[PDB]
């Protein structure tokens, strides 16, 4: 329903990058995170990771 | 890292200016990684202040 739940998902494909650690050393892996934003007030985070879900 | 590091004249505004001393730094050998430096959200500093 709608292209907001159809997505553009069809045309992205998740992808994989660096991370500091990855338990033992660094690892280039899809969990990754891009960036955190934590502007609101209520304590919920809004994480972009570098897959896609 | 001062209240107005980013500025834009209106909301709709494209152009903006920025002053955040962003410095590029050289990358970890055999790693793939944009290095950077730059200072605080002057915007959190001045919320916090």
């Amino acid at each position: 329903s709608t292209e907001e739940l159809f997505n553009e998902y069809k045309l992205t494909r998740p992808y994989m990058a660096r991370c500091i650690r990855c338990a033992v050393g660094s690892c280039h892996s899809p969990i990754a995170i891009e960036a955190v934003k934590s502007d609101g007030h209520d304590g919920y985070v809004r994480l972009q990771t570098s897959s896609q879900y | 890292g001062a209240f107005g590091d980013i500025q834009s004249r209106t909301v709709s505004s494209s152009d903006l200016y920025a002053n955040t001393n962003l410095v590029l730094q050289r990358p970890k050998a055999g790693a793939i990684h944009v290095p950077y430096t730059q200072a605080p959200s002057g915007f959190e500093q001045w919320k916090k202040d």
